[PDB]
């Protein structure tokens, strides 16, 4: 995701606002990032209770494409 | 990680230590910088 | 941005502004190709420099500007901070996993 | 390992291949030999994952 | 508006005597900040055109000093023709003057 | 009025093609430079830019008028209606007078007939900079220049005794290096068309190690500590240790690519790729030391156990010996 904004950021002039494809870079990134993190927590308590673990997991594994897609239709209705 | 295996309880403890330490210290330096800079 | 005369010393050539030096130099309203800056007003001056073949007036002109924050922060203190919180993310995984936290 | 970093350098190829040409409108045969390749190593990473 | 504070306001001094009068500005004055002499019943005359220019027929004993903001005259040997009033005025905007300020001899 | 019965007196049966004293003996030029800036030193394609205001004094006994006034002070008009010495400079790439808003030249005649030509110029002249020492160098590279079409015996060119002067050196465009003073020459140089007098200003600079510093001295020797840290890692993780080392050595390659783009193609090795490489040895050897001690902890394990204690040391001193080696050997020279 770094690597994919980096190579955008070098053709666009140098503006301090924040441009449409920059917001769906930084939703994109952040998905990622809560994901890495998501992971660590359930890490994080994976030896103590495997019970609210596996549950974190499924949670994730229905949840995550929900979001993302109510991400995606807010951002192509507004921009739109 | 080299801790491990000879003294885990010290390991720990600073694993522990270290968990709250790096927050607290970048934050404090998040703020005296910005504040250095944007009152200049 | 300082103007005056070639050739022509200050005991031939002098200049002047034609209105009040505050109102003299007019920048416009729709007047402004910056990106990276912000213009917050001009001031005028008047001088004499000394050269090797006499005394020229001088007509400065200054232009103050103030850079915007907001493209940096987003390209480097925005990602820096998120690093080193990536970094901090390192330090709730178990003892057990040293690939991970390598 | 094996199916992230081939998906990242199928990433930093096309990146790095769109730009030789102009910004188009409309996909060329290198975008669409691109994509069906793209889509071969994300099939490969789900195989991975269902397996 | 500029306003422009003179000090002092009001001053002694004998013959012979270097003297400093000051000139300080609220705002950006770059260098046409001018001293006005005026004896009593007369008109003001121009004694310093811009910061530090003297203008014609000005004896060589007055002397300015200029800033973007602080303002000085100094006149070095004094005679008994400088017992006037002094004013500084500013003409980078619309022209605003000083106080004055009075010598007088003791 | 007065000055224009001058002038046109002076104009009639004059020739600008011909130089004063034609046959009689050569023309003595006084020359003045002021330098205003020195620009940009890039060395890729081995130039620098300069900004002077460049004089010329002469004498031209056609020009001798007798009169109550001394001098003739002019603009630019007149300067192509008399004549003007081809001065040129000969190790320049690129350069042009100034012409907003007016043409930025003057001429002043005066009682006697010597006239003084004053025109500025912005140079981009050019010198071979041997970048050996690289970023720890010292340059002096010059700006030549001498008449063009008129031979030793024609033309003779003469500095004067506040010949060259420098501004306020602080407002000038040199980032990465270092004023630090001038000299001037005088020579005769053959050439195919005749003997030459060219004139000379060596600038001299110094390289200011604060760029080239922060962008590769420190990251470089920060990627070797890091490097450095795999040895206090437990010799069983395996992946750790493969991992950190081959992933140093990534970051080793890029920044040191990254880092060759600021210098020429030069084909020598300076002392910033000499330093640049030892450090990719450095991080090749803490990773190859690994694999051999993985290999060894399976073959015979009483040689594997204190190699890494051996190495724990041996790293950190020999890249101190060589930081003071290298240092003392870049900075002596
Ligand atoms: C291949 O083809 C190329 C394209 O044709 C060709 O390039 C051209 O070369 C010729 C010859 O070298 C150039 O001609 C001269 O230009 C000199 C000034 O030059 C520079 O400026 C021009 C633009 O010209 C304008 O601006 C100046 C300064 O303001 C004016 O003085 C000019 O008149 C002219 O003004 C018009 O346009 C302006 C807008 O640009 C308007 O604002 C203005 O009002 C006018 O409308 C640039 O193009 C040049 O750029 C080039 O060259 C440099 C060289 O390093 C390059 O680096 C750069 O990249 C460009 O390539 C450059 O910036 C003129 O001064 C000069 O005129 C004089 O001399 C001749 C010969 O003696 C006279 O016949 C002529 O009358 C001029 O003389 C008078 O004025 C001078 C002023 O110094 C006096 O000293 C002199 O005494 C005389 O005064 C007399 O007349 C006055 C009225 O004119 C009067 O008042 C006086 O009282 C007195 O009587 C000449 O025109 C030409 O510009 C080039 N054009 C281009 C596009 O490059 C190239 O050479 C060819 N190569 C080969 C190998 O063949
Ligand atoms: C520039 O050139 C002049 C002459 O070419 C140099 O001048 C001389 O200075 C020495 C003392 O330093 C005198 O003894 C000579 O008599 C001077 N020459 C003349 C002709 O008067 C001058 O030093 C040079 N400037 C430099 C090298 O910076
Ligand atoms: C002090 N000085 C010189 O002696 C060289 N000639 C002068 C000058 C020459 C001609 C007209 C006006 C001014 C000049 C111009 C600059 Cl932009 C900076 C320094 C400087
Ligand atoms: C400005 N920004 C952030 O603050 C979140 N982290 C960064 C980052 C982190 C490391 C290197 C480069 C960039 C990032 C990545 C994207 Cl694809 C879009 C916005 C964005
Ligand atoms: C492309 N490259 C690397 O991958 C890292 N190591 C090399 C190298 C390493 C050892 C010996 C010779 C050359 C090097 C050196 C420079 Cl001065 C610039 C880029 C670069």
């Amino acid at each position: 995701m770094t690597t994919i904004n980096t190579h955008l950021r070098e053709t666009l002039p140098k503006i301090p606002y924040v441009k449409a494809i920059d917001m769906y870079l930084m939703g994109c990134f952040v998905f990622v990032f809560m994901a890495l993190l998501e992971y660590a927590l359930v890490n994080y308590i994976f030896f103590s209770q495997p019970a609210r673990a596996a549950a974190i997991d499924r949670w994730s594994r229905i949840f995550f494409p929900v979001v993302f897609s109510f991400f995606n239709i807010v951002y192509w209705l507004y921009y739109v | 990680n080299y801790f491990t295996k000879s003294q885990p309880a010290r390991a720990a403890k600073i694993d522990r230590l270290s968990r709250i330490a790096f927050p607290l210290l970048f934050g404090i330096f998040n703020l005296v910088y910005w504040a250095t800079y944007l009152n200049r | 941005l300082k103007f005056g005369s070639y050739a022509y010393t200050r005991a031939e050539v002098v200049y002047e502004w034609t209105r009040e030096p505050a109102r003299s130099v007019v920048v416009a309203e729709d007047g402004s190709r910056l990106n990276q800056y912000d213009l917050l007003g001009q001031t005028v001056d008047s001088g004499i420099v000394q050269s090797s073949t006499g005394e020229y007036v001088v007509m400065t002109t200054h232009f103050h500007l103030k850079r915007k924050i907001g493209y940096f922060v987003i390209q480097t203190y925005l990602p820096c901070i998120m690093t080193v919180i990536l970094s901090q993310v390192s330090f709730w995984l178990n003892r057990e996993s040293v690939p991970a936290r390598t | 390992v094996f199916g992230v970093t081939t998906v990242l350098t199928m990433t930093t190829l096309s990146i790095s291949a769109r730009n030789s040409l102009p910004k188009v409108a409309y996909a060329t045969a290198m975008d669409w030999f691109i994509a069906v390749c793209y889509a071969f190593v994300f099939s490969a990473l789900i195989e991975f994952a269902t397996v | 508006n500029i306003v422009m504070t003179q000090s002092p306001k009001s001053m002694s001094m004998s013959v012979g005597e270097r003297v400093t009068l000051s000139c300080k500005a609220s705002e950006y004055v770059g260098t046409y900040v001018s001293w006005y002499q005026q004896k009593p019943e007369q008109s003001p005359k121009l004694l310093i055109y811009g910061a530090s220019n003297r203008y014609t027929g000005v004896p060589d004993r007055f002397t300015g000093s200029g800033s973007a903001t602080d303002f000085t005259l100094t006149i070095g040997s004094v005679q008994a023709e400088d017992l006037a009033d002094y004013h500084c005025g500013q003409s980078y905007s619309y022209p605003t003057f000083g106080a004055g300020t009075k010598l007088e001899l003791k | 009025g007065d000055v224009t019965v001058i002038l046109n007196n002076l104009l009639e049966g004059y020739d600008n093609k011909l130089r004063p004293d034609i046959g009689v003996k050569p023309t003595l030029i006084h020359t003045d430079m002021y330098v205003n800036s020195i620009g940009p030193v890039n060395a890729i394609n081995m130039e620098y830019t300069i900004d002077i205001f460049f004089a010329q004094t002469w004498y031209d006994r056609r020009l001798k008028f007798n009169s109550t006034i001394k001098v003739l002070r002019l603009n630019s008009n007149m300067v192509g209606k008399i004549w003007i010495p081809d001065t040129f400079f000969r190790n320049s790439k690129k350069a042009d007078a100034h012409w907003i808003t007016t043409p930025n030249r003057m001429l002043r005649i005066w009682n006697d007939g010597r006239v003084l030509y004053t025109l500025r110029l912005t140079i981009d002249a050019e010198c071979q900079l041997q970048l050996h020492n690289f970023p720890m160098d010292e340059h002096s590279c010059p700006l030549e220049f001498s008449s063009y079409g008129y031979p030793r015996e024609e033309i003779v060119y003469q500095w004067k005794r506040s010949s060259v002067e420098v501004g306020d050196t602080r407002s000038w465009r040199l980032y990465q290096f270092s004023f630090v003073g001038l000299r001037n020459t005088t020579e005769v140089v053959k050439t195919t068309s005749g003997d030459y007098v060219v004139m000379s200003v060596y600038f001299d600079l110094s390289r200011r190690m604060g760029y080239f510093t922060i962008q590769t001295y420190i990251p470089c020797t920060l990627i070797v500590v890091l490097s450095w840290v795999s040895f206090w890692i437990n010799k069983d993780a395996v992946p750790a240790r493969t991992s950190l080392g081959i992933t140093t050595v990534l970051t080793m390659t890029t920044l040191s690519t990254i880092a060759r783009k600021s210098l020429p193609k030069v084909s020598y090795v300076t002392a910033m790729d000499l330093f640049v490489s030892v450090c990719f040895i450095f991080v090749f050897s803490a990773l190859v030391e690994y694999g051999t001690l993985h290999y060894f902890v399976s073959s015979q394990p009483a040689r594997a156990a204190k190699m890494d204690s051996y190495a724990r040391i041996f790293f950190p001193t020999a890249f101190c010996l060589f930081n003071l080696v290298y240092w003392v050997s870049y900075l002596y020279l």
